[PDB]
RNA sequence: CUUGGAUUUACUGAAGACUAACUACUGCGAAAGCAUUUACCAAGGACGUUUUCAUUAAUCAAGAACGAAAGUUAGGGGAUCGAAGAUGAUCAGAUACCGUCGUAGUCUUAACCAUAAACUAUGCCGACUAGGGAUCGGUUGUUGUUCUUUUAUUGACGCAAUCGGCACCUUACGAGAAAUCAAAGUCUUUGGGUUCUGGGGGGAGUAUGGUCGCAAGGCUGAAACUUAAAGGAAUUGACGGAAG
């Protein structure tokens, strides 16, 4: 009776330059009229894309990342980290049986700010030449293990902004420490950065969001 | 730790028990260390304090009451303060 | 000799009142006759005046407390729920 | 028939003989 | 006398001029004679201080809370009682709290509010047992006790008397759009009877 | 390049949702159920139905200016089972058939970490 | 009389396991006793793996499968066929059957 | 329940519960039970011991502590499930099974109750008897192994051992009515110590008395009368709205 997309306006998502495939893609939303501003409407949206779509790698296919939108440029979205998390069939596929499985989380703000709870997950490795069926650490070396986890994770984050943080997410320079630190408890496998989480944000600084767009 | 070896130098050492023997000790410098319960007025433990400055003594905050102390010195009486004119066959003096 | 098998320091209401209402009375009524320990002297001299008021006759000093006890059970959740957030806030 | 119902039966009969015991 | 909690008498220094003010508080409990209480913005997070609510963080227990600043408080002072600080909204200087009664409130953060429990609680937990103990409550209360059920009185007394059977006859859920003299009952009742589950 | 939005599919043993939403998912472009195609409550869920609801749910998208859909395929979840239903399997297959084009694919099923009681009791549902 | 030594469970040197629901019928039953099979299935059905592989807009993109872990009581599991009545000389084997 | 926008979608927010997957013929605990992190508190088994005391021990009437769930009393919480109840079907009828709600309850703090197929239906302590391989904690000697770190005095893995466990496979010297049993053996070739319990089936864990409990109930506990059987393991057949 009104075809209700007559007034859908197609705008144009920008990822942030610590992106590289910057392009993520378009929304709609009723086109700005006198009473509600689609400006004002759009801003906060939250877009999910997979990481291997931002960086072109299909190496990063279990990842997504939340992109969250805080100011518009006209027919242009520019956007912000908002979040990590992985797919639901990858943290099944590392999930198995005879193995000892670790989490570890904790919440740290970064420099500007920015608190965080980043979640990890690692696994016990099993040696080639190993008879035995079930690779089970015990619970003090898990402990060991978590306890080494968490300050680690704190180190990194606490140090470095979002964006410096964003970057060190993108190769897994935490979960390669956290493998290599580890070394000397117990073999380590798959050790990750499954979740990071934006808990609170600070007054929005426009200044940093266009350091971050050009 | 600290109560193994107060109760060392109680059953070897000397020592004097209560506020008066504490301050007495103090004027004559016979003290070694002086050891202060937890719950003791602030005013009778900074005046205390101020004894040992001037008589050069280390002081120890013990964690527990009167109660506490008192039980640790093997007494079935509270004690306030207590200070160890001589340790005996304990540390306590080397601990602290 | 044990003068009364249950009713306590109840026994001065007799048979009136019903035994459940009885038996409520003795729980706390025992409880604000007590003898409590003063944090601050040490001794077992602290006795209630009117109700959240407990007085040492040693120390003379005056805390104010539960109705029936000295302390309630929030009283200390809050005490240790302020010390935590006290910490907390000033690192 | 089943034990428990019998024993359930039982006891609601223990109950009722129990009341009626105290009407004198 | 007529008031559950007890008073403390706080001595300060008058800022002006030589003199000492006496104040009169509701005493948090754990409150002990000779205690130190600091007031003001920049106060420590001890029981017994005046804060204001701004300055408290999410979950502190707080009593004789303010509604407007500077009324000199005004929530949660009887026996037992406390007001939960639920959160802040800094940029319009607010604070939500959680009251006695379970309502959530939304306050001036400028509000000020003394951390810790009013003391005295417990109080309702043991039985009057006698009529003379009630008698004696209200003696230094206000002349309010015994009632009278009004089902009990005549026409002229009350809207429910009267009758050959003592009964109410008519509704005892009255509107809230009465007048003086009909609201003599459950008035406004949103339901009644035994509550039974959550609300 | 491609137009894409999401299809977010939730297969039951009692319905088959095809919802295509924006990115964001705060646009609803077009929802159509396995029972709004079918006259049996019975086969409302069936993966023919679900083909029909994928179909005119591609003719929707194609008009807009959709022309690719992520997949967000989900079962009930929560404390109920996890197993797609019958209609998310046919709709998937009747999407990539219609000339809508297809990229990332993963499954969103709820999952509890415990949870609440499930209902039925302890016995379960005796049949 | 005794028809098991294991009593149909695997509830040894313990007291009490908590207990799992049922995935078809919702019924408590003991996480030992309760018939476990872990499956792992392609999300896409094998005739449409090559159609969903002609509409993907990425070249080679390796499509996930699904992960699921089976619960069933004793009359959930033999309804659904999913284990067998064995004879009694068969009782005594546990080996797992060699299908796949 | 839904054109008064249901269902569905994304984000934000609050409550209570519960700690998925890892998770096992795996661990701890007297049993009941115990599964998110960390901090603390006080305990504990096993191993190691060329430390210490020297019989301090085993089982135990009477008497104590703990004791699943449900239930009881008083506050707090009450998301979900959900007795009772109401409901829509099914049916000859179903106030049943199925469906939709739902009150106590489910959670917790103070106290009671003291029972379960509380089962390994197998008392506890002690000794011996037949082979085998896995696994947990400890400890003792050792690698074409990867890592620490580039190596040790890293860790993991691998191979030999023994202690203790939770168990499992085969055999039957032997036992058993048999199913089966590494104890249910070492029992007519009848004797290691000790506690408790049973004497055909019902009546009946009923009546009564006593005693404990707020109550619900627990503990103790007959008789009259009645009956030739009741029951255990296995075989054949018959039957199955069971599988092949
Ligand atoms: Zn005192
Ligand atoms: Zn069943």
């Amino acid at each position: 009776v009104v075809d209700p997309f007559t007034r859908k306006d197609w705008f144009d998502i920008k990822a942030p330059t610590t992106f590289e495939n910057r392009n993520v893609g378009k929304t709609l939303i009723n086109r700005s009229t006198g009473l509600k501003n689609a400006a004002d409407g759009l801003k906060g949206r939250v877009f999910e894309v997979c990481l291997a779509d931002l960086q072109g790698s299909e190496d990063h296919s279990y990842r997504k990342i939340k992109l969250r939108v805080d100011e518009v440029q006209g027919k242009n979205l520019l956007t912000n980290f908002h979040g990590l998390d992985f797919t639901s069939d990858k943290l099944r596929s590392l999930v198995r049986k005879w193995q000892s499985l670790v989490e570890a989380n904790v919440t740290v703000k970064t420099s500007d700010d920015y608190v965080l709870r980043v979640f990890a997950i690692a696994f016990t490795k099993r040696q080639p030449n190993q008879i035995k069926k079930t690779t089970y650490a015990q619970s003090s070396k898990l402990r060991e293990v978590r306890k080494k986890m968490i300050e680690i994770m704190q180190r990194e984050v606490s140090n470095c902004t979002l964006a410096q943080l964003t970057s060190k997410l993108i190769p897994e320079v935490i979960g390669r420490e956290i493998e290599k630190s580890t070394q000397t408890i117990f073999p380590l496998q798959n050790v990750h950065i499954r979740k990071v989480k934006l808990l609170k944000q600070p007054k929005f600084d426009l200044g940093s969001l266009l350091a971050l767009h050009g | 730790n600290i109560n193994s070896k107060l109760a060392l130098t109680i059953k070897s050492g000397k020592y004097t028990l209560g506020y008066k023997s504490v301050v007495k000790s103090l004027r004559t410098g016979k003290a070694k260390l002086v050891i202060i319960a937890a719950n003791t007025p602030v005013l009778r433990k900074s005046e205390l304090e101020y004894y040992a400055m001037l008589s050069k003594t280390p002081v120890y905050y013990f964690q527990g009451g009167n109660n506490e102390l008192g039980t640790v010195c093997g007494k079935l009486f509270r004690v306030g303060t207590l200070s160890i004119l001589d340790a005996g066959d304990s540390d306590i003096l080397s601990s602290i | 000799t044990k003068r009364t098998k249950k009713v306590g320091i109840t026994g001065k209401f007799g048979v009136r009142y019903g035994s459940s209402l009885r038996r409520q009375t003795k729980k706390l009524e025992v409880q604000q006759h007590a003898k409590y320990d003063c944090s601050f002297c040490g001794k077992r001299t602290v006795q209630r005046g009117a109700t959240g008021i407990w007085n040492c006759k040693s120390c003379k000093k005056t805390v104010a407390g539960g109705a029936y006890t000295v302390s309630t059970a929030a009283a200390a959740t809050v005490r240790s729920t302020i010390r935590r957030l006290r910490e907390l806030a000033e690192a | 028939m089943r034990d428990k119902w019998r024993k359930k039966r039982v006891r609601r009969l223990k109950r009722k003989r129990r009341k009626v015991r105290a009407r004198s | 006398p007529g008031r559950g909690a007890p008073l403390a008498k706080v001595a300060f220094r008058d800022p002006y001029k030589y003199k000492l003010r006496e104040e009169t508080f509701i005493a948090n409990e754990g409150v002990y004679t000779g205690q130190f209480i600091y007031a003001g913005k920049k106060a420590s997070l001890n029981v017994g201080n005046i804060l204001p609510l701004g300055a408290c963080p999410e979950g502190t227990i707080v009593s004789n809370v303010e509604e407007k600043v500077g009324d000199r408080g005004a929530l949660g002072r009887t026996s037992g009682n406390y007001v939960i600080i639920i959160g802040h909204n800094p940029d319009e200087n607010k604070t939500r709290v959680k009251l006695p009664s379970g309502a959530k409130k939304i306050i001036s953060s400028d509000a000020r509010g003394v951390i810790g429990v009013v003391a005295g609680g417990g109080r309702i937990d043991k039985p009057l047992l006698k009529a003379g103990r009630a008698f004696h409550k209200y003696k230094v209360k206000r002349n309010s006790w015994p009632k009278t059920r009004g089902v009990a009185m005549n026409p002229v007394d009350h809207p429910h008397g009267g009758g050959n059977h003592q009964h109410i006859g008519k509704a005892s859920t009255i509107s809230r759009g009465a007048v003086s003299g009909q609201k003599a009952g459950l008035i406004a009742a949103r339901r009644t009877g035994l509550l039974r589950g959550t609300q | 390049s491609q137009v894409f939005g999401v299809a977010r599919i939730f297969a039951s043993f009692n319905d088959t949702f095809v919802h295509v939403t924006d990115l964001s998912g705060k646009e609803t472009i077009a929802r159509v159920t396995g029972g709004m195609k079918v006259k049996a409550d019975r086969d409302e869920s069936s993966p023919y139905a679900a083909m029909l609801a994928a179909q005119d749910v591609a003719a929707k998208c194609k008009e807009v200016g959709i022309t690719a859909v992520h997949i967000k395929l989900r079962a009930t979840g929560g404390t109920k089972t996890k197993t797609p239903g019958p209609g998310g399997q046919s709709a998937l297959r009747a999407l990539a058939r219609s000339g809508l084009r297809i990229g990332r694919i993963e499954d969103v099923t709820p999952v509890p970490s415990x949870s609440t009681r499930r209902k039925g009791g302890r016995r379960g549902r005796r049949l | 009389p005794k028809k098991r030594a294991s009593n149909g469970r695997n509830k040894k040197g313990r007291g009490h396991v908590k207990p799992v629901r049922c995935l078809n019928c919702a019924r408590c039953v003991p996480k030992d006793k309760a018939i476990k099979r872990v499956t792992i299935r392609n999300m896409v059905e094998a005739a449409a793996v090559r159609d969903l592989s002609e509409a993907s807009v990425y070249a080679e993109y390796a499509l996930p499968k699904l992960y699921n872990k089976l619960h069933y009581c004793v009359s959930c599991a033999i309804h659904a066929r999913i284990v067998r009545v064995r004879s009694r000389t068969d009782r005594k084997i546990r080996t797992p059957p060699q299908r796949k």
